[PDB]
């Protein structure tokens, strides 16, 4: 089994390069050639979730048969017997295994500094370029630094 | 022992659903 | 398995690679050579959903046998018995495995900037030249930068 | 079994290296060459943990079956049986052996001092060079010393 | 099994050796060749555990069936029998054998002494290139003595 | 198996001339040659422990089934039957077998004697040199001595 | 078996030479060559001690059923029954064979006498030398005697 980590390790620094490899594809015409530096990190969970669900709908039952009986006298007996239909949903799901759980994306500028417009542009660039998700935590950083 | 049986028949239940 | 989920990784890629086409085929024109730039990111699940639903109709059932006795004396007895037949839909559902989850596009136009305008026109032929879909939670960036 | 905790040794230098790798990568642009120092060190667990969950859901009770006997004279008898259905999940997870549970990076920048503002930049480049996590625990160290 | 107990001494000893190795590779460039000494010591304990918990959610129960009598007359008399079903989480876990229970490490620099500033900045650096766990109860000594 | 306890003895020897050599590894620059003598004694235990815990938790019992009856008339009658289920962990440790229980190291040091201070900053040294850990009942002792 | 005897007999002497041999290493430096002698005696028990405990927790019960009638009129009667589930440890030991049950070891000093402060650091060296373990009944005596 330990050779499948090493090849889900594998996995992992394929899709880094992958994205590298898009992130130079966008900033190479935009900054140009040595202006920037970019890493990116991807972590990626390799579980093996297999989930049954069954669900009802409480709220629209069918009657399927019946009983009821209501004599008087006073007294005031009210006997019933009632069996029901509901709505079954039956869903089993699995999971893939390798999903990349959180993102991490790091982009510097040479400076000579860049404007904030810019670097909120670039951003956004990048956000649709790398598929920036917040929602799994991803992180994106934009700096401007000096490069020696 | 009895625990992991038991475990292990639920994820048999979780294989048949 | 981990070769199956390189296999998943590679169809990723290649419908990345047919929306790049599809941008470029559309924007070359429009744009011309050297005038944009555009990265796109697509996120494809692989889960193996299977679905049964029973499904009932409460509101129209169709009494198949029905005993009623009513005697009076005062005591009023008012027994009853009844039995229903009632619409019955089973369904049974297996999802497509790789289904596209989110699908994020960037595009960034060289300046000499572009007109509010052009920039909404531009952005309403790529929707529907990618098949921009909101509900599923895509993103379609379109910004106006300068090209280095 | 000796031989696997071997490999499992292996694949934590590995990635130790890929880590040490990545932040090069970042920093040998930025800073020069020769102008700084970092390690890397890499925690990872290899438990084989196999978890079986089954939940329910107990404020959507659905009523397949129902008996209620209710009769009066004074005395007031108030009978009652009563069967359900309920949601039920049930979730078999297994994780994948070697996680990462620490993860800790250290960086030395050789003075001639830095300021305190490029210092945090060159933090905030690290966190995304490297993916960090404080969440997780990792701890990722930024200082300025002089190299002899 | 003395040799296994043999191979888990070689594999001390070589961590033991990674160690060193990183703290060479750290130090040599800030302090220099000979300017400095340290040694590592790591524990590590080889068990076999092997756990297996089965836990319930005793505040989140299900009614699954339910009787309930209750009549007047005075005399109350108040019968009621309740079947619930409840949340059960099934974890098997099984450790791996050989981790690292408590690391000591110490460093002596070679006087001419060191300030406290400095000596702190190394112990920082160290925090990182090393992993340094307290809650473990890993220990790390840096002291500045005189080299004859 | 009296050859096996020879291999034992032949273990707790390879150990305490580990410990020696780094013991040298370390006092060899700092003191010089000839100038300290060093010798260690290491003392393991090869017991064969297994152990098997079974342990619940008293104060969070989850109800499976439940009856009560209450009946009034005075007399009154509190009739219950409860069964329960408890969060249950059973855990299986198998201890390794050669563990150092005990470890003593005396360090004799020649005199032109040493001062406090630094005959305490050489037990600092050691202290991670060795991998002290007292609550194991290690002892370590320093002297300064005159050498003949 | 009288072989084994035979066997046990050399595991003892090669002990007690293994012993003499650093006392040597030790006092060689320090004392000179022939102004000291030492011998040592070693004492190893070689039973077959293999014990099984069981042990319980009377202080933390978790009640698994449990039934309560509590009913008045006067007449107060109080029926109660209990079954509970214990903390259940079980740990299987065996013991390794051949342990050192006492250790005495003797050093004599040649005079031109020794002063009480260095018999004393002498006395510190080998503690930790040899592995004085008073607790276990060993003895160490160094005195000074007069060489013919």
């Amino acid at each position: 089994a330990s050779a499948a980590r090493r090849k889900e390790q594998e996995l992992e620094r394929s899709q880094e390069q992958a994205l590298r490899e898009k992130i130079d594809s966008v900033l190479l015409p935009i900054l140009g050639y040595g202006n920037y530096t970019a890493q990116v990190d991807i972590q990626m969970d390799f579980s093996a979730v297999e989930q049954t669900r069954k669900r009802f709908d409480p709220n629209t039952p069918a009657t399927r048969s019946e009983y009821a009986l209501e004599d008087y006298n006073g007294s005031v007996r009210k006997e019933s017997t009632r069996n029901f239909e509901l709505d079954t949903t039956i869903s089993h799901e699995r999971k893939q295994t390798g999903t990349v759980a959180r993102q991490t994306v790091s982009v510097a500028i040479k400076d000579r500094p860049m404007s904030e417009s810019e670097i909120n542009a670039i951003r956004q660039v990048l956000i649709g370029t790398v598929g920036f998700d917040q929602g799994r935590g991803d992180l994106l950083n934009v700096l401007s630094v000096k490069f020696a | 022992v009895d625990g992991i049986q038991a475990e292990m028949r639920a994820m048999m239940v979780e294989a048949t659903n």
